[PDB]
């Protein structure tokens, strides 16, 4: 719900201003998933990781 | 006593406790997922 | 629209353009970009950072 | 000006894992070929 | 052993990024900073068998 | 710079001799005008002119 | 990537940081604002005196 | 994924309107009549239901189920 | 399938019908709390297949029981003497209907 | 007299009032004056209000008439030239050929 106006001086060059009380109600909320993988193997000599 | 894994398809509880190959006791499926932890965790409603 | 100031309480002079626009949030986030190095590992060949 | 001997540089300027630096593999080849000539001529 | 205390309680620990060896007994540093390879030379990595490298 | 996702570095000189040179020679106050022809470069930008 | 152009004239340094930039019109033109998390990494070795 | 409880802009509780909204649509009201009969005046609220995309009905088909 | 942080975020927004003039501010720390400055609710459901269900296999509402978690399922858990100070039914989430 | 604009506050040229302060009174006066302007302008403009919309771009009444009139005249003259060339009656400009 945007307004097009000059306001507060922290918005000069392509910066923009958000409403704190919307961020609290869910706006712009997100998730970030990352991955971590590992493997165990058997060597040519008869031994293996544990 | 041994740890339990959930088969990826039929969700039948399995147990390994060994160097055995990962295979479902019931079906042919070959993917296993660990169970949820038993401890409680505390979150903030923010 | 006609708008009232939220800080002073007295109405603004101009009329303000108001309405719905579709905004999308990009993947560039500052938390994944901050960085600083006091003193750390050095390369073996030339012993610069 | 015409050379008949060479220096092998220290291990500092060619680390262990490049497995070894190509300067090392070059040098081991030079000596190998040199040894070939001397036994071969003998 | 700690050069300042003689005690042998050295613990391997790291600050935010620096890896270091610290006498936990007295709060002293005895070694820090490491030299490692990078990713730029990782792509150039070859391999030679020890048999090839030993004749 | 334009605050559209930019980034900037920063260095912290480690010697009392280097502090004195940075402040005296490289300070902003001493560099309000560009040496190409002497015109001012640090002045007001949009939304302060309006 | 040779010695001259890569390691002698211009080279990597430490005690430095990097981050996004954003606006603030309540700083004097000669001050810069630094986050606390980057103030906790960087140091200056102040000698003790009277 | 699921219905947000509150309207972001003003804070009105819209989380309890989704089922009724689909009910009123299912009786061949228009969208405009549906929203008006649910009592969503301000347009900041109307988008909160109008432009929703309910993915939890779909995402559940892929869930592990007996 | 709802992530825990997101579920906790949703639960916060639900307005509670306690009168706020009867309680003090929790002091910093003291996470355990006490009967003068805290309230407790409990949520617990288990979705199960409906055994009586016929063979249409189409309507989720008929096929399952408690396959929806409304704010009806929150039960007030009195703490200390609050059960006595407050008559029954005056502590509850306001709307009774939120999903 | 007058009013302040880029020619008197902007980063382009001399006659900048911050430049006069720099040369005549030192560095500290020019650095201080800029700082006060940073704190003082936003407080005015953000409570006056200043906006742009599509009312600031829609063309009025007289504009449409002038535009239509001009287009007709221009195309006719363009026609006249291409008629002149393809008939070969066109006089060549004294720096080039007909094309
Ligand atoms: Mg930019
Ligand atoms: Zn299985
Ligand atoms: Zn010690
Ligand atoms: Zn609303």
């Amino acid at each position: 719900t945007v307004a097009v106006m000059s306001y507060s001086g922290y918005d000069i060059e392509d910066a923009l201003v958000l409403n704190k009380a919307s961020l609290d109600r869910g706006f712009g909320r997100c998730l970030v998933y990352k991955n971590a993988k590992c493997t165990l193997k058997r060597y040519t000599n008869q031994t293996f990781d544990k | 006593q041994p740890m339990i894994y959930i088969c990826g398809e039929c969700h039948t509880e399995n147990e390994i406790k060994s160097r055995d190959p990962i295979r479902c006791r019931e079906c042919g499926y070959r993917i296993m997922y660990k169970k949820r932890t038993k401890r409680l965790v505390v979150f903030d409603a923010r | 629209d006609y708008v009232t100031s939220g800080i002073t309480g007295e109405p603004l002079e101009a009329y303000i353009y108001f309405g719905p626009v579709y905004y999308q949030k990009l993947k560039h986030m500052v938390l994944d970009k901050m960085h600083a190095r006091a003193r750390g590992p050095r390369a073996v060949l030339t012993r610069q950072p | 000006l015409i050379l008949t001997r060479l220096l092998v540089p220290p291990l500092c300027i060619r680390p262990s894992v490049v497995n070894e630096d190509d300067l090392t593999m070059k040098l081991t080849e030079i000596i190998f070929l040199n040894d070939v000539i001397k036994k071969h001529r003998i | 052993r700690c050069p300042d205390c003689g005690s042998t309680e050295l613990v391997e620990d790291s600050h935010y990024s620096q890896s270091q060896l610290v006498c936990s007994d007295c709060g002293c540093v005895v070694t820090e900073g490491v030299l490692t390879t990078t990713f730029s030379d990782e792509g150039n990595l070859r391999e030679v068998t020890y048999s090839r490298s030993t004749g | 710079a334009d605050f559209d996702g930019d980034e900037m570095n920063l260095h912290l000189p480690q010697t009392e001799e280097a502090k004195a040179e940075a402040l005296v020679l490289m300070g902003t106050k001493a560099n309000l005008v560009t040496p190409r022809n002497g015109e001012p470069l640090i002045a007001a930008i949009q939304d302060f002119l309006t | 990537q040779g010695r001259f152009r890569g390691n002698l004239s211009g080279k990597r340094v430490d005690f430095s940081g990097r981050t996004v930039i954003s606006p603030d019109p309540n700083l004097r033109i000669d001050e810069v604002a630094v986050p606390v998390h980057v103030a906790k990494i960087l140091t200056f070795p102040e000698k003790v005196n009277k | 994924m699921i219905i947000p409880v509150r309207c972001f802009t003003c804070g009105k509780i819209v989380g309890n309107k989704w089922e009724a909204y689909l009910g009123l649509l299912q009786a061949e009201y228009t969208e405009g009549d549906a929203l008006d009969a649910l009592g969503l005046k301000r347009y900041c609220c109307r988008r909160m239901l109008l432009a929703h995309v309910d993915l939890i009905e779909k995402l559940l088909n892929y869930a592990p189920l007996e | 399938i709802v992530q825990d942080e997101i579920l906790a975020h949703r639960l916060g927004l639900i307005p509670i019908h306690a009168d706020p003039r009867l309680f003090e501010y929790r002091n910093q720390g003291d996470e355990e709390g006490t009967e003068i400055d805290t309230l407790q609710f409990r949520l617990q459901v288990r979705c199960t297949r409906n055994p009586h269900a016929a063979k249409d296999s189409s309507d989720p509402n008929e096929l399952y029981v408690n396959h929806k978690v409304y704010t009806r399922h929150m039960t007030w858990i009195p703490l200390g003497n609050q059960a006595d100070l407050f008559p029954e039914g005056t502590i509850r989430p306001v709307h009774d209907d939120i999903l | 007299s007058g009013s302040m604009d880029k020619g008197t506050l902007g980063s382009g040229s001399k006659n900048n009032i911050f430049y006069i302060l720099l040369r005549d009174w030192g560095q500290n006066e020019a650095a201080d004056a800029m700082s006060r302007l940073a704190r003082l302008a936003p407080v005015y403009l953000s409570n006056r209000g200043f906006s742009i919309g599509i009312g600031d771009v829609t063309p009025g009444q007289g504009l449409l008439k002038a535009k239509y009139e001009l287009l007709n005249a221009g195309y006719k003259k363009c026609d006249e030239y291409i008629e002149a060339l393809n008939t070969g009656k066109l006089q060549q400009q004294p720096g080039c050929t007909a094309e």
